C-alpha cells in the first residue's frame, strides 16, 4: 500500500507542476501520456472492479483507447471515486483523493481533453466529425443545438466544471457556448448557474481554471 | 428419397 | 336455495345442554 | 527474551538470556 | 367425440382448434379416461393410417394438433407401444410433406413427444433396436431407418431433422432461409435438443450413414455442425442453439456419471468426433451478451439447465465462469430476463460454490488481474436477489421473494457451529437423505408452537442473516417498491420458516420468544400511503400476526386489559393490530353492504381509513361487473381473507374480558363478510367461540465434521434404535344467525373447503355442549349429510377426499350416549357407512382409510360386549386393507392400546397380524416401496408381542424368497424392502445361534439368488448356515449397486425410485456394519470374511472386484454410500491398495471426490488404530498422505492415529521425514499451525530430528505467531 | 399527523435532490448549500414532530436519510452525528437497526479521520452485540462482532492508548492476539474469526511488539484479500504510522 501510494503521489504531483505538465502535454510524450492513462485505469479496475462487474452502472488504437478510458474515469468521479458514496465501498480511502486528482489532470491533456469534454449522449445521438490536430483527436466544441437537451446540457456542465479550462482560448470558447444558450426557464436556470461557475472559476488562486 | 417404417410401409418422397 | 327454504321447514335454535 | 514493559502495554523490553 | 372429430377437416384454423381441444378434454373428464384416450387414438390414426392415400392438408393439421394436445395426457385398456410408435412414425412421415404448414404441425407434435414422452414410447425410442424389435425432400443419402437393429431410433430422428432443415451435407454450410423458413429451423433445433435430452449420443452422429460422393463432398459432415446456428441472423434460432448447448452439457454429465472422459472416449472411437464438451461454454457466454433480449432470455434458460451439473463435474471452473457472466443481466431492460436470472440463481447451491471458490486462485482475478475475492454468494444475495426486491415491476419482486426462500437452505458462511468448511457442508447435505433412519413416532391456530423446537443451528444462522439484510433495506427504504418487496419477502419467509419455530433466526432483541421487527411492520400500517397497496398491506398484516404469535409461551402469564399477556411491552403492539383489524374488517362490512361511512372498529373520523375505504370500494366495484369465478388473485377477497385470518390468529391471546364488550360488533361484521369469504368467516366464528368458552391458548396454558456426519452419527442413531427395539354464557344466542348461515351454505355450495369448515364448526359446537336436536329441527342437516354418501360411493362427488374425515369425526361425536331426544346415529351405522365406502369405490388411501382413522381413534382410545363386538368388526375391516402403511399405523395404535388393557388379547392379535403380514411380504403384497412405509413396518414389528415372531421359521421362509420378476423397479424395491424389514427383526429380537440353527434345519441354499437366477429374472423368466446367510446379503448388495449405476435416470425409474434404491442400500450397508462391528454375529462375520476373498464359485456369485467396480463408479454421484462400503471393506479386512489408492487419490475439482477422499483416509486411520501390531499400513499412510493427515488432524480417528504415531519411535521418525519432504506445501498459515500442533507431541527419541526441521525450515517465516510457536517448541526440545 | 410528517419528508427530499444536482451531478464551484440548510431545518421540525407523536423508529428513518445525504455531499462528521442520533432512537426497540446505524457512524468517523471516535463506536457496538445477540452469537450479530473485532484491533495498533486509556475491554481484546509469558504460544481462537485471518492478526499484533517492519509489510499484502476496503485503509494507516510517525512536525 505504501508503494501504490508512492507511484500515485508522484503521478498526482508531477501533473500539478506546469513545467512537468508541459513535458507530458506534448507530442514527444504521447506514448508516455498513453501509458499514464492505461496504468491508472488498470490499477483502478484491479482494485475497484470485481470479475463480472463494470466500472460504470490513422492514429494507433492506443490513442482511441486513451480517450475512452479517460472519459469513463471522469464519469467514475460521480460514483466509484466519490469519497464515502455507496459505490466507493470497494476503494480504500487512501487511493480515492489521489485517483480523483490524477483523473482530472489527465483529462486536461491536449491528447484527450477535446474528446472528454463531449457529453457521451451526443455520440449516441450520432455526432461524428473528423478530428484533426497534433495527435489526431481534436474534436470541435459541441454544437449549441444539442445543449437544448436538458440532460446533455447537465452532462456538459459536469465536464466543464470538473475539468475547468486549459487556456484563455478555451475559457472564451465555453463563454461563447454558454451565452449561445441564452441567445425554456430550465435551460435558462442551468445556463445562469453554468456561466456563474465559469466566471467564478477565474478566481482560483495558484492557477486560474485548474480544479486539480 | 425412400423411407421404411414399422407400422407405415415403405414410402417415397420427391427429391 | 338451501333445503330449509326448498322443503318449507323452519331452521333450528341453539341452546346449551 | 522480550517481555512487556509495565509502563506501556505496546512497549516491550529485553531480559538476559 | 364424433361431433368434434367431424370438424378436424374444416378450412378454419379456429374450428380445428376448438375440435382438437374439445375432443381431448371430453376424454380427460370422462369416467373411463384411459379407454377413451385409446379410442380417440384409434380414430385419429384411423383418419391418416393408409398413408399411401393422399389426405386433405386441413385434416392432417386437425389430426396432428389433436395428437399434440393428447400426448401430455398419455404421460401418466390403455394405449400400446405399437400404437405409440405409429404416432411417432406418422410424425416423421409428415416432416417430409410438401406444404410446410404440415411440417410445422409435425415438428410441434414431435416436440411434445420428446417433452413429455409416454413411457412405452420412451423405452422404445432409447433402446438399441427398439422399433425393429416389435419444398421437396432434402435427404441426399442414407440416414438409416426407424426400424434399424444397430442403433436407437433417436439416432435416425436427429439425422432426419438435421438433414431436412439444418445441414446441406456440406461442412460448415447453413441451409438458406428461402429453402426452409426460420420458424421451421427453430422448431427443428429444439426437437434435436429434446431428443439429445433422452439420448446424448444422437448428437455425435456423422450426418450420413454411408458417405455422399467424394467429388462434391470431400469431408464428412457431423450433426454437431448445427452449433453453427449460434451465429445466425434470427434471434429465436440463436437462442434455440444456446438451449441445445445447455441440454447437451447437462445430458452428457447425467448419462456419464460425471465420467466424461470415458464416455466421450467411447463416442469418439465410434464416430470420429474431435468435438469437446468445453466447446459449448463460449457459445453460452457469447449469447448471454446477445443484442436481442429474447436470445438473452434463452441463453439464461440454457445456463439454468447446466450450471449445477457443471459445478458438480470436472468442468466445475466453467460452472463458476457461467455464474459470474449471468450477474450482468440484473441490469436488463426486459423483465423476463430479470426473472430468468432470479430463477437461475435460485437453482445454485452456494455450499458447492464456496467449495469451488476456495479451490480457485486465478479465477478470482477475472480478465483484468483483480485483487480480492469473487464473493459470489454476497453478490447474488445482496446485489441481485435483495436488490430486485426494489424492482418497479411487481412480477420481478414476487420472483425475487420466492428465489430468496429457495436460497436460505443453500447459503454457506464461515465459522458456523454445524459445518466448519464447505466440504463438510456438502457432505452433511448428501448424507441427510440416503442415511435417514427408518423410524415412526382445543387445536391451536397457525403460527403458535408450545413445544421446544429442536432447530438446526446452521439454518437459524442462515435465516438470521437473510432477515437482517431484508430488514436493513426496509429501514433505509427510499422507494415505495422496495418497501413493498421487503414486506412480501418477510411475509413469505415467515411462512416458509415459521417465526414460532425459527425464533433465533427471527431474533432482533426486543423481549430480552421473539417478536422480530414487529414494531417496524406496525409503523407501516399507521403510515399514510402503505395501507393503500392492498398486496403490501395484506403481507404486513400476515407478518405482524406471525411475529406477535411467536412470543406466546414466554409472553403468556397464567393489568386488566389483555390479562393473558405477562410481557406488558407487547400489549401496545397487540391492541394496535387488533383495533386495526376491526377497522379494516368494518371497511369491508360497509363496502359489501354498500352502506356509506358516517366502537373499536369505528373509522368514519380517520382520513387514512377513509382513503382505504375508497380503494376497497373501487376494487369491489370491478368485481360486481365481472365473472372470473376461479380467480384467486382478486384483491378485495384476498385482503378480506387475510384480515379475517390474522384476527382469527390474534384471538388465541384474548379472553372474555377483552372480547365481551366487543363480540356483538365482530359478529355484526362477520354477518356482512360471510357471503364474500364464508370459509375464513367460519374460522373466525370458531376462534370467537373458543374465546367465549375458555378453550383457546390464553385460557388453557399451564465441532462436528466428516467422521460425524458420514458415519458416526448415522451409526450411533441406528445402533441405539436396534437396542430400543427389544423394550355467563347468555352470549351463545348471538352466534345463531351465523351458524344458520353456515348450515344453509353447506346445502347449496360445492366448495369442499367450506363444507369441511362447517363440519369442524358443528363438531366444535357438540364438544362445547350445544343441544344438536334443537339446532337441527327434524334431523334435516344430518339427513342431507347421509344423502351425500350416495354420491360419494358412486364417484359423482368431485373432491370428496377432503370431506370424508370431517363427516366421520362429526358422526362419531354425534353417536355418544343417548343424549337429547334420542341417539341420532349409532356406531353400527357408522360402521355400515364405512363398509359402504370401502366395498367397491375408488382408491383406499383417499377414501376408506380417512374414514377409518376417526373410528379407530375413538373405539380404541376414548370409548361391554356390544363395544368389544364393534371393535372386533373394525379389526376385520383393517385386516382387509393391511397392505397399506396408513392401516399399519392404525394397527400400531390398536396393539399399543390392547398391550395396556389385556396382554392375552395383545398376544392373540399379534399372532394374527404376523401370520397375515409374513405371507404378504413373501409375495410382495405389502405397499412398502417408500421410506415412510418401511419405517411404519419396522415400528409394527417392535409393537407386536415377541411370542408372535418366536420360532424364526416364518420370518426365514418370508425372507429367503425370489420376486416374480426383476424386470421392474417397483418389484425389486418391494422385494428388498420386505427383506430389510425382516432382517431388522432377526438382528434385534433374535440371536445368531437361534437364526443359524433354524437356517440349517430348513435347508436354504446360497444359490437362491445366484447370478443365473438374477439374470433370468431380469429377462422376466419367473454349506454352513452362516455362508448361506452371508451369500444372500452379499448378492442383494450387488443387485442394488447394479440398479443404482446402470439404470437410466428418467427412462427406467422415477426420481422417487432412484432415492429409495439409495435409502435401501444405506439401510442394508448399515445392517452389515452392525453385524460385523458389534461382535454379536461372530460366525456370520467369519463367513463374510471368507466370501469377500473368494472367486465367484466360478460365475455363480458376485466377486469382490465386480462389487468394487460398481462402488468405484458411485464415487462421483453417491459419496455417502461409498463411505459405508469403505467401512464394510475394513470390517472384512480388505486392505488392498487397488481400492484404497483410488478412493484416497494417492499421488505417484469435484466435491463428491473430495468427500470420499477425506472420508476414506479418516476410516483407514480408524482401522490402523485397531491394528497397531501391523507396520505396513501405518508406514503407507505416513509416506503417501502426510499432508492429508495434517489437514484432517482435527477429526477424532486421525487425531488418534497421530497420537499412535507419537508413541512409536520409528513411526515418529517417518512422520518428520515425510514433513521434511512436503514442507513447501505446509508453508501456508493454517497448515503450518496444524503441522506444529502435530509435531508438539512427537516421540522423545526423535528430538534432534524435529529440532533440525525447526531451524532449517519452519523458524524463518513472516507469520510471527507461528515463528514464536516454533521457537517455544524448539526450546522445549533442547531442554528435553 | 402522519400525513403532515409524510409531506415534510417529501419537502425535505425536494431540497435534498436540489442539493444533489448542484453538488454531485453538476459539481458546481458556486454550490454553497442553501438547499442543504433548508433540508436540515425541514427535518429538524419533522423529527421534533415524530418524537412528539411518540414513534422513535419513524424519527430515526429521517435521521438515516439526512445522515446518508451529508456523507454523499462530502460532510462525514455531520453524517456521523445523525447516524448516532438514529441509533439512539432505535436502540430501546430495534437493536440490529441500531448496530447498523452505529456501523455507518463508525465509517463516517473514519472518513473524517476521527480514529479515537471510531474506536469508541466500535466498542459500543461490540458490547451491544454481545448483550442482545448471545457465548456463541446468532448469525446476524456474529457478523457485527467479526467487523468490530478486526476494526478495533487495527484502531488499537494505530492509536496505541497509554495505560490511562487502555480500557478493560481494549486490554481484554488485545490479549487474545498477544503473549502473557515468555513460553506462551499466544491464545487459541474461540472460533470468532476464520483461522487464517486470526493467525494473520496475531502475527500483525506480534510484529508490532517486536518492531518487525518487514513482517508488517508482508502481512499487509497477505491480508489484502481477507479485509474489507475500510479495513485495508486501517491496515494501511498502521503501516504508515509505523514507518512515518505523526506529531513530530516532519
Amino acid at each position: 500500500s505504501l508503494d501504490l501510494q508512492a507511484g500515485l503521489d508522484c503521478c498526482c504531483l508531477a501533473l500539478q507542476l506546469p513545467g512537468l505538465w508541459s513535458v507530458v502535454s506534448s507530442t514527444e510524450f504521447v506514448t508516455h501520456a498513453c501509458s499514464l492513462i492505461h496504468c491508472v485505469h488498470f490499477i483502478l479496475e484491479a482494485v475497484a472492479v470485481q470479475p463480472g462487474e463494470q466500472l460504470l452502472s490513422q492514429n494507433p488504437k492506443y490513442i482511441t483507447a486513451a480517450c475512452e478510458m479517460v472519459a469513463e474515469m471522469v464519469e467514475s468521479l460521480q460514483s466509484v471515486l466519490a469519497l464515502g458514496h455507496k459505490r466507493n465501498s470497494g476503494v480504500p480511502a487512501f487511493l480515492t483523493p489521489l485517483l480523483r486528482n490524477i483523473i482530472i489532470s489527465l483529462a486536461r491533456l491536449p491528447l484527450v481533453n477535446s474528446y472528454t469534454r463531449v457529453p457521451p449522449l451526443v455520440w449516441k445521438l450520432g455526432w461524428s466529425p473528423k478530428p484533426g490536430g497534433d495527435f489526431g483527436t481534436a474534436f470541435p466544441e459541441i454544437p449549441v443545438e444539442f445543449l437544448q437537451e436538458k440532460e446533455v446540457f447537465k452532462e456538459f456542465i459536469y465536464r466543464i466544471n470538473t475539468l475547468g479550462w486549459t487556456s484563455r482560448t478555451q475559457f472564451e470558447e465555453t463563454w461563447a457556448t454558454l451565452l449561445g444558450v441564452l441567445v425554456r426557464t430550465q435551460i435558462n436556470v442551468l445556463a445562469v448557474q453554468a456561466i456563474t461557475s465559469l466566471v467564478l472559476s477565474a478566481m482560483t488562486v495558484p492557477v486560474a481554471g485548474n480544479p486539480a | 428419397y425412400t423411407a421404411r417404417y414399422l407400422t407405415l410401409g415403405t414410402l417415397h418422397y420427391k427429391c | 336455495x338451501d333445503i330449509w327454504c326448498e322443503t318449507n321447514k323452519q331452521t333450528g335454535i341453539l341452546v346449551l345442554c | 527474551y522480550l517481555i512487556r514493559s509495565s509502563f506501556n502495554w505496546f512497549v516491550f523490553v529485553e531480559v538476559p538470556c | 367425440l364424433k361431433a368434434f372429430i367431424a370438424n378436424l377437416k374444416s378450412s378454419s384454423p379456429t374450428i380445428r382448434r376448438t375440435a382438437a381441444g374439445s375432443a381431448v378434454s371430453i376424454c380427460q373428464h370422462s369416467r373411463r379416461t384411459q379407454y377413451f384416450y385409446s379410442w380417440l387414438l384409434n380414430v385419429l390414426l384411423g383418419l391418416l393410417v393408409p398413408v399411401e392415400d393422399e389426405h386433405s392438408t386441413l385434416l392432417i393439421l386437425g389430426v396432428l394438433l389433436t395428437l399434440r394436445y393428447l400426448v401430455p395426457l398419455l404421460q401418466q385398456v390403455s394405449p400400446s407401444a405399437e400404437q405409440l410408435v405409429q404416432v411417432y412414425e406418422l410424425t416423421l412421415h409428415h416432416t417430409q410433406h410438401q406444404d410446410h404448414n404440415v411440417v410445422t404441425g409435425a415438428l410441434e407434435l414431435l416436440q411434445q413427444l420428446f417433452r413429455t414422452p409416454p413411457p412405452e414410447l420412451l423405452q422404445t425410442l432409447t433402446a438399441v433396436g427398439g422399433i425393429g424389435q416389435l419444398k421437396p425432400c432434402r435427404i441426399k443419402g442414407d440416414i438409416g431407418q426407424s426400424t434399424d437393429d444397430d442403433s436407437a431410433p433417436l439416432v435416425h430422428c436427429v439425422r432426419l431433422l438435421s438433414a431436412s432443415f439444418l445441414l446441406t451435407g456440406g461442412k460448415n454450410v447453413l441451409v438458406p432461409d428461402r429453402d426452409v423458413r426460420v420458424s421451421v429451423k427453430a422448431l427443428a433445433l429444439s426437437c434435436v435438443g429434446a431428443a439429445v435430452a433422452l439420448h446424448p449420443e444422437s448428437f455425435f452422429s456423422k450426418l450420413y450413414k454411408v458417405p455422399l460422393d467424394t467429388t462434391e463432398y470431400p469431408e464428412e459432415q457431423y450433426v454437431s455442425d448445427i452449433l453453427n446456428y449460434i451465429d445466425h441472423g434470427d434471434p429465436q434460432v440463436r437462442g434455440a442453439t444456446a438451449i441445445l448447448c445447455g441440454t447437451l452439457i447437462c445430458s452428457i454429465l447425467s448419462r456419464s456419471r460425471f465420467h466424461v472422459g470415458d464416455w466421450m472416449g467411447t463416442i469418439r472411437t465410434l464416430t470420429g468426433n474431435t468435438f469437446s464438451l468445453a466447446d459449448c461454454i463460449p457459445l453460452l457466454r457469447k449469447t448471454l451478451k446477445d443484442e436481442s433480449s429474447v436470445t438473452c432470455k434463452l441463453a439464461c434458460t440454457a445456463v439454468r439447465n447446466c450450471v449445477m451439473s457443471l459445478c458438480s463435474s470436472s468442468y466445475s471452473e466453467l460452472g463458476l465462469q457461467l455464474i459470474i457472466d449471468v450477474l450482468t443481466l440484473r441490469n436488463s431492460s426486459y423483465w423476463l430476463v430479470r426473472t430468468e436470472l432470479l430463477e437461475t440463481l435460485a437453482e445454485i447451491d452456494f455450499r458447492l460454490v464456496s467449495f469451488l471458490e476456495a479451490k480457485a486462485e486465478n479465477l478470482h482475478r477475472g480478465a483484468h488481474h483483480y485483487t480480492g475475492l469473487l464473493k459470489l454468494q454476497e453478490r447474488v444475495l445482496n446485489n441481485v436477489v435483495i436488490h430486485l426486491l426494489g424492482d418497479e415491476d411487481p412480477r420481478v419482486r414476487h420472483v425475487a421473494a420466492a428465489s430468496l426462500i429457495r436460497l436460505v437452505p443453500k447459503l454457506f458462511y464461515k465459522c458456523d457451529q454445524g459445518q466448519a468448511d464447505p466440504v463438510v457442508a456438502v457432505a452433511r447435505d448428501q448424507s441427510s437423505v440416503y442415511l435417514k433412519l427408518l423410524m415412526h413416532e382445543t387445536r391451536i391456530y397457525r403460527g403458535y408452537n408450545l413445544l421446544p423446537s429442536i432447530t438446526d443451528v446452521t439454518m437459524e444462522n442462515n435465516l438470521s442473516r437473510v432477515i437482517a439484510a431484508v430488514s436493513h433495506e426496509l429501514i433505509t427504504s427510499t422507494t415505495r417498491a422496495l418497501t413493498f418487496g421487503c414486506c412480501e419477502a418477510l411475509c413469505l419467509l415467515s411462512t416458509a420458516f415459521p417465526v414460532c419455530i425459527w425464533s433465533l433466526g427471527w431474533h432482533c432483541g426486543p423481549p430480552l420468544c421473539t417478536v422480530g421487527m414487529a414494531t417496524m411492520i406496525l409503523t407501516l400500517l399507521s403510515s399514510a400511503w402503505f395501507p393503500l397497496d392492498l398486496s403490501a398491506h395484506q403481507d404486513a398484516l400476515i407478518l405482524a400476526g406471525n411475529l406477535l404469535a411467536a412470543s406466546a409461551p414466554k409472553s403468556l402469564r397464567s393489568e386488566e386489559v389483555w390479562p393473558a399477556l405477562g410481557d406488558r411491552a407487547l400489549v401496545p403492539m397487540v391492541e394496535q393490530l387488533f383495533s386495526h383489524l376491526l377497522k379494516v374488517i368494518n371497511i369491508c362490512a360497509h363496502v359489501l353492504d354498500d352502506v356509506a361511512p358516517g366502537s373499536l372498529g369505528s373509522f368514519y373520523h380517520l382520513p387514512s381509513y377513509l382513503k382505504l375505504h375508497d380503494v376497497l370500494k373501487a376494487t369491489h366495484a370491478n368485481y360486481k361487473v365481472t365473472l372470473d369465478l376461479q380467480n384467486s388473485t382478486e384483491k378485495f377477497g384476498g385482503f378480506l381473507r387475510s384480515a379475517l385470518d390474522v384476527l382469527s390468529q390474534i384471538l388465541e391471546l384474548a379472553t372474555l374480558q377483552d372480547i365481551g364488550k366487543c363480540v356483538e360488533e365482530i359478529l355484526g361484521y362477520l354477518k356482512s363478510c360471510f357471503s364474500r369469504e364464508p370459509m375464513m368467516a367460519t374460522v373466525c366464528v370458531q376462534q370467537l367461540l373458543k374465546t367465549l368458552f375458555g378453550t383457546n391458548l390464553a385460557s388453557q396454558f399451564d465441532r462436528p465434521g466428516l467422521y460425524h456426519y458420514c458415519f458416526m452419527a448415522p451409526y450411533t442413531h441406528f445402533t441405539q434404535a436396534l437396542a430400543d427395539a427389544s423394550l355467563i354464557h347468555n352470549h351463545i344466542r348471538l352466534f345463531e344467525p351465523l351458524v344458520i348461515k353456515a348450515l344453509k351454505q353447506y346445502t347449496t355450495t360445492t366448495c369442499v373447503q367450506l363444507q369441511k369448515q362447517v363440519l369442524d364448526l358443528l363438531a366444535q359446537l357438540v364438544q362445547l355442549r350445544v343441544n344438536y336436536c334443537l339446532l337441527d329441527s327434524d334431523q334435516v342437516f344430518i339427513g342431507f349429510v347421509l344423502k351425500q354418501f350416495e354420491y360419494i360411493e358412486v364417484g359423482q362427488f368431485r373432491e370428496s377426499e377432503a370431506i370424508i374425515p370431517n363427516i366421520f369425526f362429526f358422526l362419531v361425536l354425534l353417536s355418544y350416549e343417548r343424549y337429547h331426544s334420542k341417539q341420532i346415529i349409532g356406531i353400527p351405522k357408522i360402521i355400515q357407512l364405512c363398509d359402504g365406502i370401502m366395498a367397491s369405490g375408488r382408491k383406499a388411501v383417499t377414501h376408506a382409510i380417512p374414514a377409518l382413522q376417526p373410528i379407530v381413534h375413538d373405539l380404541f382410545v376414548l370409548r361391554g360386549k356390544e363395544l368389544e363386538t364393534q371393535k372386533e368388526v373394525v379389526v376385520s375391516m383393517l385386516l382387509r386393507l393391511i397392505q397399506y402403511h396408513q392401516v399399519l399405523e392404525m394397527f400400531i395404535l390398536v396393539l399399543q392400546q390392547c398391550h395396556k388393557e389385556n396382554e392375552d388379547k395383545w398376544k392373540r392379535l399379534s399372532r394374527q397380524i404376523a401370520d397375515i403380514i409374513l405371507p404378504m411380504l413373501a409375495k410382495q403384497q405389502m405397499h412398502i416401496d417408500s421410506h415412510e412405509a418401511l419405517g411404519v413396518l419396522n415400528t409394527l414389528f417392535e409393537i407386536l408381542a415377541p411370542s408372535s415372531l418366536r420360532p424364526v421359521d416364518m420370518l426365514l421362509r418370508s425372507m429367503f424368497v425370489t420376486p416374480n420378476t426383476m424386470a421392474s423397479v417397483s418389484t425389486v424395491q418391494l422385494w428388498i424392502s420386505g427383506i430389510l424389514a425382516i432382517l431388522r427383526v432377526l438382528i434385534s429380537q433374535s440371536t445368531e445361534d437361534i437364526v443359524l440353527s433354524r437356517i440349517q434345519e430348513l435347508s436354504f441354499s446360497p444359490y437362491l439368488i445366484s447370478c443365473t437366477v438374477i439374470n433370468r429374472l431380469r429377462d422376466g423368466d419367473s454349506n454352513l448356515p452362516e455362508e448361506t446367510f452371508s451369500r444372500f446379503l452379499l448378492q442383494l448388495v450387488g443387485i442394488l449397486l447394479e440398479d443404482i449405476v446402470t439404470k437410466q435416470l428418467k427412462v427406467e425409474m422415477s426420481e422417487q425410485q432412484h432415492t429409495f434404491y439409495c435409502q435401501e442400500l444405506g439401510t442394508l450397508l448399515m445392517c452389515l456394519i452392525h453385524i460385523f462391528k458389534s461382535g454379536m454375529f461372530r460366525r456370520i462375520t467369519a463367513a463374510a470374511t471368507r466370501l469377500f476373498r473368494s472367486d465367484g464359485c466360478g460365475g455363480s456369485f458376485y466377486t469382490l472386484d465386480s462389487l468394487n467396480l460398481r462402488a468405484r463408479s458411485m464415487i462421483t454421484t453417491h459419496p455417502a454410500l461409498v463411505l459405508l462400503w469403505c467401512q464394510i471393506l475394513l470390517l472384512v479386512n480388505h486392505t488392498d491398495y487397488r481400492w484404497w489408492a483410488e478412493v484416497q487419490q494417492t499421488p505417484k475439482g469435484m466435491c463428491n471426490r473430495e468427500i470420499v477422499r477425506r472420508g476414506a483416509l479418516i476410516l483407514f486411520c480408524d482401522y490402523v488404530c485397531q491394528n497397531l501390531h501391523d507396520s505396513e499400513h501405518l508406514t503407507w499412510l505416513i509416506v503417501n498422505h502426510i499432508q492429508d493427515l495434517i489437514s484432517l488432524s482435527h477429526e477424532p480417528p486421525v487425531q488418534d492415529f497421530i497420537s499412535a504415531v507419537h508413541r512409536n519411535s520409528a513411526a515418529s521418525g517417518l512422520f518428520i521425514q515425510a514433513i521434511q519432504s512436503r514442507c513447501e506445501n505446509l508453508s501456508t498459515p493454517t497448515m503450518l499451525k496444524k503441522t506444529l500442533q502435530c509435531l508438539e507431541g512427537i516421540h522423545l527419541s526423535q528430538s534432534g530430528a524435529v529440532l533440525t526441521l525447526y531451524v532449517d525450515r519452519l523458524l524463518c517465516t513472516p507469520f510471527r505467531v507461528l515463528a514464536r510457536m516454533v521457537d517455544i517448541l524448539a526450546c522445549r526440545r533442547v531442554e528435553m | 399527523g402522519p400525513g403532515e410528517a409524510l409531506a415534510l419528508t417529501e419537502a425535505a427530499r425536494l431540497f435534498l435532490r436540489q442539493e444533489r444536482d448542484a453538488r454531485q451531478r453538476l459539481v458546481c464551484p458556486a454550490a454553497y448549500g442553501e438547499p442543504l440548510q433548508a433540508a436540515a431545518s425541514a427535518l429538524g421540525a419533522a423529527v421534533r414532530l415524530h418524537l412528539e407523536l411518540g414513534q422513535p423508529a419513524a424519527a430515526a428513518a429521517l435521521c438515516l436519510e439526512l445522515a446518508a445525504a451529508l456523507r454523499d455531499l462530502g460532510q462525514p462528521a455531520a453524517a456521523a452525528g445523525h447516524f448516532q442520533r438514529a441509533a439512539q432512537l432505535q436502540l430501546p426497540q430495534l437493536p440490529l437497526a441500531a448496530l447498523q446505524a452505529l456501523g455507518e457512524a463508525a465509517s463516517c468517523q473514519l472518513l473524517a479521520r476521527d480514529y479515537t471516535g471510531a474506536l469508541a463506536v466500535f466498542t459500543r457496538m461490540q458490547r451491544l452485540a454481545r448483550e442482545h445477540g448471545s457465548p456463541a452469537a446468532l448469525g446476524a450479530f456474529s457478523d457485527v462482532l467479526v467487523r468490530c473485532e478486526v476494526s478495533r484491533v487495527l484502531l488499537l495498533l494505530l492509536l496505541q492508548p497509554p495505560p490511562a486509556k487502555l480500557l478493560p475491554e481494549h486490554a481484554q481484546t488485545l490479549e487474545k492476539y498477544s503473549w502473557e509469558a515468555f513460553d506462551s504460544h499466544g491464545q487459541e481462537s474461540s472460533g470468532q474469526l476464520p483461522e487464517e485471518l486470526f493467525l494473520l492478526l496475531q502475527s500483525l499484533v506480534m510484529a508490532t511488539h517486536e518492531k518487525d517492519t518487514e513482517a508488517i509489510k508482508s502481512l499487509q499484502v497477505e491480508m489484502w484479500p481477507l479485509l474489507t476496503a475500510e479495513q485495508n485503509h486501517l491496515l494501511h494507516l498502521v503501516l504508515q504510522e509505523t514507518i512515518s510517525p505523526s506529531g513530530q512536525g516532519v
